[PDB]
DNA sequence: GGATGGCTTCC
DNA sequence: GGAAGCCATCC
């Protein structure tokens, strides 16, 4: 019997051992199509305890996805370079930068953090407009594990999701840790017609979500800004 | 609270199958009270038979090794027993647990007496060392000699002898043959202190000795607030739980010519620390000194701070 | 009135619990005349065990099972020495364990419970009507189980030991000994034993681990134990100390209490040119964790000037203790000097950082080492220091990091002190 | 696995 | 008789 925590899986291998004297059995844990480790465990194991053997990888494995898909930062400096006044987390560049340096002809600047910086002079009123426009959602780096193709706005190219993309933002195993109930509730719906979308396969009674419902659903739960 | 005349130094005691426990929390370095009571009983041995008494005790321990393991799926440790032989109708023993363990100590022992007076001074050192090598420091029976026949001899050493710069050369030239090993203090002094900046929290005193000596992994403001010493806890003594009892009127005593009373251990903390961090060396003898009208049975060394 | 009633309903459920394990032959008439002899002087059977059984805070079976002396029932006074840790520290909390006959555990847990739910846990001694109208017993009945209780409660025995305690001596000021017999403490384990578990296991433990997995900081504490030892009392059965043994498995966990190098492993002072580059950093796991602390408390601030200024004293003068204690171990654990070859800079330090002049090496070499001291191996690894703790131009710029510096450039100079007094 | 005993159960 | 011994059963 598998057990599953969100995208990932865990299956034991169909034919035990004998370490020790003890019956023991063979336990793997994928992330989709990927295997990532392998433990040998004994018997009379419930299955909270073969979930926190492999808790600290699961864990691991977060804490890296979280800081290689972090969002830009960009800050707020005064006419002199250095002493940054305020800092916000952006998800898109302002499009109007070209590498700069600030001087006295202007009391403010936007520069960016990385190294080579790029950089705008504002009057703290555009800038509230640029905080207001391209702002990031608490939780947009889990847009990093998404195939990008469900996550456009043309609805020309968008297709819809598997269960399995759709598994790392609803259910209890997920990144965002919100409940299928909640979520139903989020969008108007019973439990069991929000079930229905989170079946496996569309032979055995699932339906496709909606564009709208899509995009909708990644609004409320703070990923993506979908503006 | 008194101040010896020389000082002796045992150069490098190895020891085996001494016991761990020592104590019915801890099971690290055995008490110091088995110090004391070595040298209070090497005093009974030779110490009367050339005036001489000796009063306190310095351990640095140069080496550990525990006979313990780890059972594979903890991060526990189980102690390594021996096998008892069989019981009176031959089927088994009945397991009671004890930890073995291996050391090597020096001790440095203070000297009241005629040193000099009497005798020349590196041959009392050579007879006491002869006298200490056929006994037991805490259940572990001393090794002989082994091939290193370079720490075989001992010293004596007059503390305050000539001048001042002349008693830091001496005292240095003995700290110079004592560097590997850890010296071992009281710490009460900071044990109260604590206690009292944790009684601006509440009023607890046990919780104190728990708390002071735990990785304590404090919340983002995932720091780990650290103390400066390297602090271990230790029993300090007893404390009475009965009456002074009469010498015959208890029974089954190991004598009837002895007043009895029963007990309870009393803990504290002390700290290991390196002999360069001191400069008075006769700040490091260890003193059992009883207070028997009240329980408060124990030993420390004063005069260290 | 309802506590006699709950304890017949008790008395009814044990006797259709001893119903349960019923054999086809002839259990049911045994069964029926039990519970006949249950319903009617469970309080008269209880009686008897109840004088049997005495309530204990110090018990003489944990040091050996074989053993048999006087078992204490006392909380003695707090010392005049503060500072100190006992039994007297608490008393409102305390939970004393019972040695005795199992059956007579029974009749015990029996007698707790219904001293449970009214006030008759500490009423045991004082109620007669209401305690008798509720039991079913009569007045005579009520004043027996009234007696029989106020013995329970008693302790009941003789002052003797066994000649398997340990009754050690203790000499006294200038005069003989005393006998001092240790007892095991009981009630001070269980109540620890609940603290360590609740360390260990609860909602907030396991709440605070995935904090400190998520790092997610709500306010709240945790808690860690390191390298606890594990000791297993008496053979399979645990219960034959107390109910409190029962309860906790016979296991009783330990601090611990080691020397700081307890793990003696193999030192790599052999000549290699990287590995003489990095002992020149000197990377262990105890040099790794003060570098991290130390690099940890360079972001601080000067509102905590005095406590952040003894604290960056305190670590160091723990680091330069600790690069000593590394030197000395690493110099008194080689036990030859060779010819490194290829030793960067490691020949240049180990003139004086390494051992005397062995056969392996040159006479006229140790003669000039002794000619002169490593001041400059001293200037090298101040310099390695320096380059370990990070600096920039606040420490500079403000007062607080010239201090520090003075203070480094005092630990510095106190080490090329004593490297130099050795030296030569 | 220590504790207490109850009818046997020797000598 | 009394003790001791074994076995037994309790928890």
């Amino acid at each position: 019997n598998a057990i599953h925590i969100g995208p990932f899986s865990i299956t034991p291998a169909a034919r035990g051992l004998h370490y020790g004297g003890l019956p023991h059995h063979q336990w793997t844990l994928y992330y989709g199509p990927r295997e990532m480790a392998i433990k040998t465990l004994p018997d009379s194991y419930t299955s909270s305890e073969v979930r926190d053997e492999f808790s600290d990888i699961i864990a691991e494995f977060v804490i890296d996805a979280r800081h290689r898909y972090a969002p830009d930062v960009l800050e707020l400096v005064n006419s002199d370079g250095d002493a940054v006044l305020a800092r916000v987390a952006v998800s898109r560049l302002p499009e109007a930068l070209s590498g700069c340096i600030p001087d006295d002809r202007f009391p403010y600047w936007l520069l960016t953090a990385s190294r080579p910086r790029l950089g705008l002079p504002v009057t703290l009123n555009e800038y509230t407009a640029l905080a207001v426009e391209l702002s990031a959602p608490p939780l947009a780096w889990i847009t990093g594990l998404l195939p990008g193709e469900v996550l456009t706005h043309d609805a020309e190219e968008w297709r819809p999701p598997t269960s399995w993309e759709l598994r790392h933002v609803v259910g209890e195993g997920s990144f965002t840790g919100v409940s299928g109930a909640a979520a139903a509730a989020l969008l108007g719906m019973s439990a069991t017609n929000f079930r229905k979308y989170t079946a496996g396969d569309s032979a055995a009674n699932r339906q496709k979500i909606s564009f709208a419902a899509w995009h909708y659903l990644l609004d409320r739960l703070g990923v993506k800004r979908a503006s | 609270v008194t101040d010896p005349e020389a000082l002796l130094l045992l150069p490098r005691l190895s020891i085996q199958n001494a016991n761990a426990i020592s104590s019915p929390l801890t099971w690290g370095f055995p008490s110091p009270g088995a110090f004391t009571g070595f040298v209070h009983a090497l005093q009974r041995r030779v110490g009367i038979s050339l005036d001489i008494e000796l009063d306190g005790v310095g351990i640095v321990c140069h080496r550990f090794e525990a006979q313990i393991s780890q059972p594979a799926g903890k991060r526990t440790k189980v102690f390594n027993l021996t096998r008892n032989p069989l019981n009176r109708d031959g089927s088994t023993a009945a397991i009671v647990e004890e930890g073995r363990a291996h050391l090597e100590v020096s001790l440095l022992l203070g000297v009241h007496g005629d040193g000099l007076d009497d005798h020349p001074a590196q041959e009392i050192a050579r007879q006491v060392q002869e006298q200490a090598g056929a006994m037991r420091l805490a259940g572990g029976s001393i090794l002989p000699w082994c091939n290193e026949r370079f720490p075989a001899p001992n010293a004596e050493l007059l503390m305050l002898g000539g001048s001042d710069e002349q008693r830091r050369k001496n005292q240095r030239r003995l700290t110079r043959r004592l560097l590997p090993g850890f010296a071992l203090v009281s710490r009460e002094a900071l044990l109260q202190q604590h206690l009292e900046t944790l009684r601006t929290t509440l009023p607890e005193a046990t919780t104190l000795d728990a708390l002071l000596d735990l990785c304590r992994i404090n919340f983002e403001p995932w720091q780990v607030r650290d103390k400066p010493g390297w602090l271990v806890p230790i029993p300090a003594g007893y404390n009475a739980l009965s009456p002074l009892y009469l010498p015959g009127e208890v029974r089954n005593a190991r004598d009837r010519e002895t007043p009895l009373r029963f007990v309870e251990n009393l803990f504290g903390l002390g700290e290991w620390l390196s002999p360069h961090r001191v400069a008075a060396l006769s700040d490091l003898l260890w003193y059992h000194h009883a207070e028997p009208d009240k329980g408060l049975y124990r030993w420390s060394t004063p005069r260290f701070v | 009135q309802e506590l006699r009633q709950f304890i017949e309903s008790f008395i009814q459920e044990r006797l259709q619990g001893k119903l349960d394990k019923l054999h086809p032959d002839e259990d049911d008439k045994r069964q029926t005349l039990l519970a006949t002899h249950r319903r009617e002087a469970w309080l008269a059977d209880a009686a008897r065990r109840v004088g049997q059984l005495q309530l204990v805070t110090h018990t003489l079976k944990p040091i050996h099972p074989d053993a048999r002396g006087s078992n204490l029932h006392s909380l003695p006074q707090a010392p005049g020495q503060p500072g100190l840790a006992g039994s007297h520290e608490l008393g409102d909390r305390l939970v004393s364990d019972v040695v005795g006959n199992a059956a007579a555990l029974d009749v015990f847990k029996f007698l707790s419970l219904q001293y449970q739910g009214k006030n008759l846990l500490n009423w045991l001694t004082e109620d007669s009507a209401e305690a008798v109208q509720a039991l079913s017993d009569n007045a005579e009945q009520a004043r027996e189980w009234r007696q029989a209780f106020i013995g329970i409660t008693a302790v009941k025995g003789a002052p003797a030991s066994h000649s398997l305690a340990k009754q050690l001596y203790f000499p006294l000021p200038g005069s003989g000994y005393h006998l001092l017999a240790p007892l095991f403490p009981t009630s001070l384990v269980h109540h620890v034993h609940a603290l360590l578990r609740e360390a260990r296991f609860g909602d907030a433990a396991k709440a605070a681990r995935e904090a400190r997995s998520r790092q997610e900081s709500w306010p709240h504490g945790f808690s860690e134990y390191p390298n606890l030892a594990i000791q297993k009392f008496g053979g399979t059965k645990p219960q034959n100390i107390s109910q409190l043994n029962s309860e906790r498995y016979g296991e009783n966990w330990l601090l611990p209490s080691l020397p700081p190098h307890w793990q003696r492993q193999d030192q790599r002072a052999p000549i290699r040119h990287s590995s003489v580059f990095e002992h020149d950093f000197g990377r262990s796991p105890e040099v790794s964790r003060l570098t991290r602390t130390l690099q940890r408390l360079l972001a601080k601030t000067r509102h905590n000037n005095f406590t952040i200024r003894r604290y960056r004293a305190q670590l160091v003068g723990q680091i330069c203790d600790e690069a000593l204690q590394y030197a000395a171990r690493l110099r008194e654990l080689e036990p030859g000097w060779s010819a490194t070859p290829g030793c960067q800079l490691h020949d240049a330090e180990q003139l004086w950082l390494d051992p005397l002049r062995a056969q392996t090496d040159e006479t006229f070499l140790q003669r000039r080492l002794r000619g002169d001291w490593p001041a400059e191996v001293g200037n090298r690894f101040a310099n390695w220091l320096n380059r370990a703790v990070s600096s920039d131009s606040q420490i500079l710029g403000s007062p607080e990091a010239a201090q520090w510096s003075q203070e480094l450039s005092k630990e510095l100079t106190m080490f090329k002190e004593i490297l130099e007094d050795e030296r030569d």
